């Protein structure tokens, strides 16, 4: 807003213009679209990410070979991303490049040509892509969660596609994708050491004349349903442990509710990690899951606190690696730190802990922050979500004035099921695990046990 | 705008760059020491010390200086190369100061405590047992060790694990009174930060810091510049799956004129992966080579190392144990160099080179700790920080005949050492190479 030298405008057809900072060594741009595989449905499912997979090929007044050699001169510094509810083009280049590196995202944005060899090509890596990420328990166990905690849909729809529908993917659902969400008023352009006039040229000039669809609005509330799910132990392979893993979780807030620093000051609170935790001072080896868990139990090998925060819904828990052995012991020990944090009278929050909490919040805020291309990305969200970038002086005051009481408020709401989302979700827990289902126990009894869920609406 | 330098009475300087709209910061102090400033006896001494800066100092206990870090969300960190021992730490901008105190702290008011220093030696072993699992890291310790045969710089950072037994709380005080002269360290920071406060908490936290009693500038000849020394060694494993291959001859050090040459032709060269490719839309002719009639290897990389008085320039070569004759890739490679040498590139690939480089060197300078990382190298092993415009212009001006020449000069009738681990039988000699590269 004032000392980020942040200026917001739109151009005629809606797409907004967001500018920050000042001059610098080089600059970041990028295109953000208000998209992802929450939007997908049934319809379109993986349409998402074969498009982001498509980005800066063959356009219309572009080839893909002159393309691809104008972006490696260019520095090779972009990306084309998604996830659940972003789609992105950024990159970074020398300030002298901007308008060309803008114009060829509007390309591949705007006339991106999508030949029947592209298209193949793209699909015949996603299967090879997908068979990869299912042997990866960091990429799997996230994702169980989410498609449990709203039981398939939007947050929950799967980011993974399913092997078998991606061969159905043709150009027919990529058009239609595209006519639905590539819109300019689903569009921001954000600029990190551009002037803001120079930013409105560029954009006017490339993006100006782009037109809306007026496609049909197809974007649902997100409602938490919570659930269980468990899938198979993996593997076991050479020299390396047999784990299992749960995930347990509640419905948490949405990236702008008030209570946000609060809660992630909790994750921050809570910490955790892996049993081994390389590098030095600072990492948070002080954090409760390290010394209420990690140090007390090694059958445990990893321990960490999540937040999955978005627009109008999140997941907050507890994840935790174990040896097959330890198992049955798993929903107790999460149990026991989510109750620790509120309705356990002589393990209260101390000022101690959430003073040291608040301050390592701040710091890996700020800290990421001193990248552009952090910058950058944050601001577009940020305007593509509200339209409006929060000015780093309210964000450090809001969290500075936090005080245990807070946190601990949070957090009773928060384990207890007793968020009130836009989508009217369950206080229903989200438990997801791999290994035998048995080894785990009456997983709803023990959370039960200790208070912690909600069972009558 | 720039870098602003200070030079405490000491020798000490203090080099900064302020990052507009920022509330935190990084500072570190970089140290001319690392493990070339060891002996044989000696070896291993400084990462050994790395490791025993975060136990305890004459002020603070180990968990004192944890907790204190982690209550203001700082980060504390060292590591030690061949040229010098760095610890450094990023903090709010607050906490600068704080910051800056506790780095002077560790480096030189550490306890050193004698149960620490056995406790450490099984810890540095196991760190040993694991850089044995990482090949390419022991094919370039082999290689500085048969390259700079009997010198400082042919030894490795943690030493024989013989030493890593043997090291006492002597050596590590004479190291440390040796090697820890204020004309031989420079304090880096950028991001929130004030020049001018920073030097004077430098000269608070750091002033009590000896002098070398015949100092000599940062950048300055250290004494005898290192020699290349050509050789070899085939260390042969026949239960290795793969067998890795690095080639060089003699580079270019920090501060030679073509530096930024060298590293333009090794970007012209690149890097190839049997699966991946080239990372380029269009592959020289080695990288079509390398992936013809069934590949010729697994993937090939070249390389180029910088010291402040010598450099090492090459390839660095992964094949499979027993599918690839490796003569068969390396004749590639060296008509690659000689494709250079006679002058037939393109004006094409001379300008993906140099956007490459550029890019690499410059949109890669983004946060305050990449930033304090080159202007803390810089300034130690240089005496100086060539400003990101600077290096900009430096790449920018480098022409195809830079190139041709620079190729002619290092490349041609020079002399070559090769290291070599795994399935040896199908690996060339190294007359074999030079007979074909100068041929
Ligand atoms: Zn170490």
């Amino acid at each position: 807003a004032r000392t980020d030298n942040f200026k917001l405008s739109s151009l005629a057809n809606g797409l907004k213009v967001a500018t920050s900072n000042t001059p610098g060594h080089f600059s970041a741009l990028g295109l953000y679209i208000d998209a992802g595989s929450r939007f997908e449905g049934r319809n379109l499912k993986g349409c998402t990410h074969i498009l982001d997979r498509l980005a800066f090929k063959s356009t219309e007044h572009v080839e893909g070979r002159a393309m691809a050699e104008t972006l490696e001169l260019l520095g090779g510094n972009y990306q084309c991303t998604s996830s659940r509810e972003n789609l992105m083009y950024q990159a970074s280049v020398f300030n002298q490049d901007v308008g060309k590196m803008l114009q060829l995202m509007s390309e591949t944005v705007r006339f991106p040509k999508i030949t029947e060899q592209e298209l193949q090509e793209q699909k015949l890596s996603a299967e090879y892509e997908i068979d990869e990420v299912w042997m990866k328990p960091e990429l799997v166990l996230p994702e169980l969660l989410h498609t449990a905690a709203y039981s398939g849909e939007t947050l929950g729809s799967p980011l993974i596609c399913p092997r078998g529908l991606i061969p159905s993917i043709s150009k027919y659902y990529l058009l239609d994708y595209r006519n639905k969400f590539y819109t300019p008023e689903n569009t921001v352009a954000a600029f990190v050491g551009v002037p803001h006039e120079k930013a409105l040229e560029l954009t006017g000039k490339y993006l100006g004349d782009w037109q809306s669809t007026h496609p049909p609005i197809t974007k649902k509330v997100a409602q938490y349903t919570g659930g269980e799910s468990c899938i198979p132990p993996a593997p076991v392979f050479g020299n390396l442990p047999e784990l299992f893993h749960i995930q347990i979780g509640f419905e948490g807030l949405p990236i702008d509710h008030p209570d946000i620093y609060a809660l992630a000051t909790l994750q921050t609170l809570l910490g955790g990690g892996g049993s081994f935790s390389a590098g030095g001072p600072g990492k948070g080896m002080y954090s409760r899951l390290y010394t209420h868990v990690l140090n007390q139990y090694y059958f445990v090998e990893n321990c960490v606190a999540f937040n999955h925060s978005y627009s109008d819904s999140g997941i907050f828990g507890i994840s935790l690696s174990c040896i097959p052995q330890a198992a049955p012991q798993a929903v107790e020990v999460i149990a026991q730190q989510m109750y620790n944090t509120f309705a356990n009278k002589d393990l209260r929050l101390t000022e101690d802990e959430v003073s040291r909490a608040k301050n390592q919040l701040k710091s890996s805020l700020l800290m990421n922050l001193e990248s552009k291309l952090v910058e950058l990305e944050d601001m577009g969200r940020q305007v593509l979500m509200h339209g409006r970038k929060i000015p780093v002086n309210e964000m450090i005051s809001k969290i500075e004035d936090l005080k245990p009481d807070d946190i601990s408020r949070v957090a009773e709401m928060i384990f207890t099921g007793n968020v009130n989302n836009a989508g009217n979700g369950k206080g229903r827990a989200t438990v997801v695990m791999q290994g035998d289902r048995g080894s785990f126990g009456d997983v709803e009894n023990v959370l039960k046990a200790y208070g912690l869920g909600n069972s009558s609406s | 705008p720039g870098t602003r330098t200070s030079k405490l009475p000491n020798g000490l300087t203090i080099a900064t760059e302020y990052i507009p709209n920022t509330s935190s910061a990084t500072v570190g102090i970089f140290v001319d020491a690392g493990s070339r400033a060891e002996n044989v006896k000696n070896n291993g001494t400084a990462h050994f010390l790395e490791h025993l800066a975060f136990k305890g100092t004459q002020n603070r206990p180990q968990q004192g200086i944890e907790l204190e870090i982690e209550n203001i969300g700082s980060h504390l960190n060292a590591y030690t190369s061949r040229e010098n021992t760095v610890y450094y730490a990023k903090s709010l901008q607050e906490d600068i100061p704080k910051a800056v105190d506790i780095l002077s702290d560790i480096l030189t008011k550490s306890v050193l405590d004698n149960s620490a220093i056995e406790r450490e030696r099984d810890v540095i072993i196991r760190e040993s047992e694991e850089v044995d699992k990482m090949y390419d890291e022991v094919v370039f310790d082999h290689l500085h060790e048969i390259t700079y045969k009997d010198q400082p710089l042919g030894r490795t950072i943690l030493g024989p694990i013989k030493n890593i037994k043997s090291i006492t709380r002597t050596d590590l005080k004479d190291y440390i009174t040796k090697n820890y002269k204020g004309d031989r360290m420079v304090l880096a920071g950028a991001g929130a930060v004030d020049h001018e406060k920073l030097v004077q908490y430098a000269q608070k936290y750091f002033g009590h810091v000896p002098k070398s009693e015949s100092p000599v500038p940062l950048g300055s000849p250290r004494g005898p510049l290192p020699v290349f020394c050509r050789g070899e060694r085939f260390i042969k494993e026949n239960t290795l799956p793969t067998t890795h291959i690095a080639i060089a001859l003699e580079g270019v050090s920090w501060s030679a004129p073509d530096y930024f040459v060298a590293l333009a032709t090794q970007a012209i060269v690149g890097n190839w992966d049997r699966a991946i490719g080239t990372g380029t839309n269009s592959p020289s002719p080695l990288a079509v080579a390398a992936s013809q009639n069934g590949s010729l290897a697994n993937s090939y990389m070249s390389f180029s190392t910088s010291y402040a008085d010598s450099g090492l320039w090459g390839m660095y070569i992964v094949t499979d144990s027993n599918e690839h004759n490796v003569r068969l890739i390396v004749n590639e490679i060296l008509k690659e160099w000689k494709r250079i040498k006679s002058g037939k590139i393109s004006d094409a690939e001379v300008n993906r080179a140099k956007a490459q480089l550029k890019a690499a060197l410059l949109l890669s300078l983004d946060g305050s700790t990449a930033i304090v990382e080159d202007i803390g190298r810089q300034v130690v092993t240089t005496g100086k920080r060539l400003s990101p415009e600077e290096v900009f212009e430096q790449v920018d001006k480098i022409t195809k005949d830079d190139i041709i020449m620079w190729a002619n000069y290092r490349l041609q009738n020079k002399p070559v050492s090769m290291v070599a681990l795994g399935n040896t039988s199908t690996v060339p000699n190294v007359s074999y190479i030079e007979e074909k590269l100068n041929q």
